[PDB]
């Protein structure tokens, strides 16, 4: 995809988480876990919901319109009328395909797009006390317990407090 | 010789999705249409210069 | 006491000029061509059965004008009327003209 | 283009860049060297001859259709055949210049892309021991001779064995 | 957007930013003061034009055509006609709506584009001399006077000269 997160710097998905689209998996001093994100999981389904329902609306009506079989040969009349059916069914059929193209496209884009925005965030919100080791994890150069994980995860992560700890162990 | 499209102009190839030389064909051909040249970009922007 | 480096791409002297949704002309590397603008001038004889009507009309083939009686029991992909062809039998008109030949030509 | 990258903060092509699309230019104690970047290049490549491939397969076949050029005056069915023609074309020519502004739109900012992506990628591997100097060139603060730049061209650069030296010269 | 900079890290617009698209707030030991960015405002003003441009470009010229209001029943030559017509209606219908989506979807995402591309090339200016705050704010670690931020507003802002004053701050 355009941001290079999905099959990009992230190397792979993870089939075990169940309960969301994007999320975190830590360690640290009281063991591992997994959660999901559900701002970033709520934001691509909101947007893939939204151009679902663009495409599935309002099929048009329409009644009594031409005949579009014929039981003897008539000639010009005829041609004309399977003409012009042939030709409308072409022109839509090329816009069916060129609209799951397009759509579909961009479909992956923009979930890749959400993932990168949630690697970019919590990278802002660490600052200078985590480092980015380029598969999409961060090391944290602190104690940090499960309230701290909660904490990054939940965007009240405070990084000075930290901030001390965090240097004398990346810098010394 | 060898063609898939005829047009009343002769035979043209059908590689190219579209056609600039005769709305009438027959075979398999490409869609006519009115421009007479259109540009797939295959590769990325040239900037040789600032 | 280090080194340096740079990430770049390729350029070219001249490269083409293509339309996007915000430029009219805008230049990239490379292009290719989507519409076929020329013909060699020929009709190909293959793969389709391609039949010369020459000096008659299919339908001064349909009726058997003499001149066109070579024409009888042919098939063709696509039957070819020349602008040179004429009709030199009993003077006729068909209500309805361009059905016959339609339906006979298909 | 979307990304900034490509006359961005890139500032020009390399003309002289003649093995590959994208690649990396380099000055250390053994002089100063160029080499294409392999998967980047084939990446942009695989991605323009996948849309190219959509493009110009299956052209449609038709056979007997309706007469385009008449040489006598009819009126209305006549009139009728005309307009079904014309209003066919005018789709068709439509769906022609369109289809040519989006995919170039688009392989504009996936070339884009794909420099901004081997960029980040380059970035990540360096970690700590060098600096983003703003116009796509990294400044890197330890002794790296061409084995040294190799291995990080080709993505086996190990950070910490140049961590001391990297931060020495950066912060001190 | 994709890039998540309008309507994300950049938690709301200003109002107050009248003469830009784009711009800098800044607060320095002589005040407080907002600028716009004229080259990225002029740069999405460009492209908007641009595609604008494009878009209503060259309406079609038609002269003689066919009937569309009808003053007998007919039948089979008349069903046609309107037939004709109305999948001709449909189908430009069609393009209209999937025009301006596609076009709107692309205008925002390159506004959001262009957002992003100022801050990352403020934050490469800055080096190590400032840290991004997470909400598309720097905290620069050195006295930065009206001239020293509008040489960073400007793009000649020199790091070097700053470079021990804020690494000082920052680590020390
Ligand atoms: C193929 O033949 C067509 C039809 O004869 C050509 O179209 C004509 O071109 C001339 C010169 O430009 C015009 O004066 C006529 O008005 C056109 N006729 C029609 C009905 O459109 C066309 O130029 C030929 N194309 C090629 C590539 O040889
Ligand atoms: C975020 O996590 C912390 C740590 O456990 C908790 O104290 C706080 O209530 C959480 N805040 C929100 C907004 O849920
Ligand atoms: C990467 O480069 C190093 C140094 O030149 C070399 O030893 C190694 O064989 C290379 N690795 C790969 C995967 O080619
Ligand atoms: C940029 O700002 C500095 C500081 O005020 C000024 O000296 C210089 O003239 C400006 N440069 C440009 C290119 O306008």
């Amino acid at each position: 995809g355009l941001f290079g997160a999905i099959a990009g710097f992230i190397e792979n998905g993870w089939e075990g988480m169940i309960d969301g689209w994007y999320g975190f998996r830590h360690q640290n001093s009281e063991g591992t876990g997994q959660a999901a994100d559900l701002k970033s999981t709520q934001a691509a389904i909101d947007q893939i919901n939204g151009k679902l329902n663009r495409v599935i609306e309002k099929t048009n009506e329409k009644f009594h319109q031409i005949e579009k079989e014929f039981s003897e040969v008539e000639g010009r009349i005829q041609d004309l009328e399977k003409y012009v059916e042939d030709t409308k069914i072409d022109l839509w059929s090329y816009n069916a395909e060129l609209l799951v193209a397009l759509e579909n496209q961009h479909t992956i884009d923009l979930t890749d797009s959400e993932m990168n925005k949630l690697f970019e965030k919590t990278g802002r919100q660490l600052r200078e006390n985590a480092e980015d080791m380029g598969n999409g994890c961060f090391k944290i150069y602190h104690k940090c317990d499960n309230a701290c994980i909660e904490s990054i995860r939940n965007g009240t992560y405070d990084h000075d407090v930290y901030r001390d700890e965090a240097l004398n162990n990346r810098f010394q | 010789c060898i063609s898939e499209c005829i047009t009343p102009n002769g035979s043209i190839p059908n590689d190219k999705p579209f056609q600039n030389v005769n709305k009438i064909t027959y075979g398999a051909c490409p869609k006519y249409v009115k421009q007479n040249t259109l540009k797939l970009a295959t590769g990325m922007r040239n900037v040789p210069e600032k | 006491p280090g080194a340096t480096l740079c990430l770049g791409h390729h350029a070219v002297p001249n490269g083409t000029l293509v339309k996007t949704i915000t430029d009219d002309q805008i230049e990239v590397t490379n292009a290719t061509e989507l519409v076929q603008s020329s013909s060699t001038g020929k009709i190909c004889n293959n793969p389709h059965r391609i039949l010369d009507g020459i000096d008659c009309t299919l339908i001064d083939a349909l009726l058997g004008d003499p001149h066109c009686d070579v024409f009888q029991n042919e098939t063709w992909d696509l039957f070819v009327e020349r602008s040179k062809a004429f009709s030199n039998c009993y003077p006729y008109d068909v209500p309805d003209y361009a059905s016959l030949r339609s339906l006979v030509a298909s």
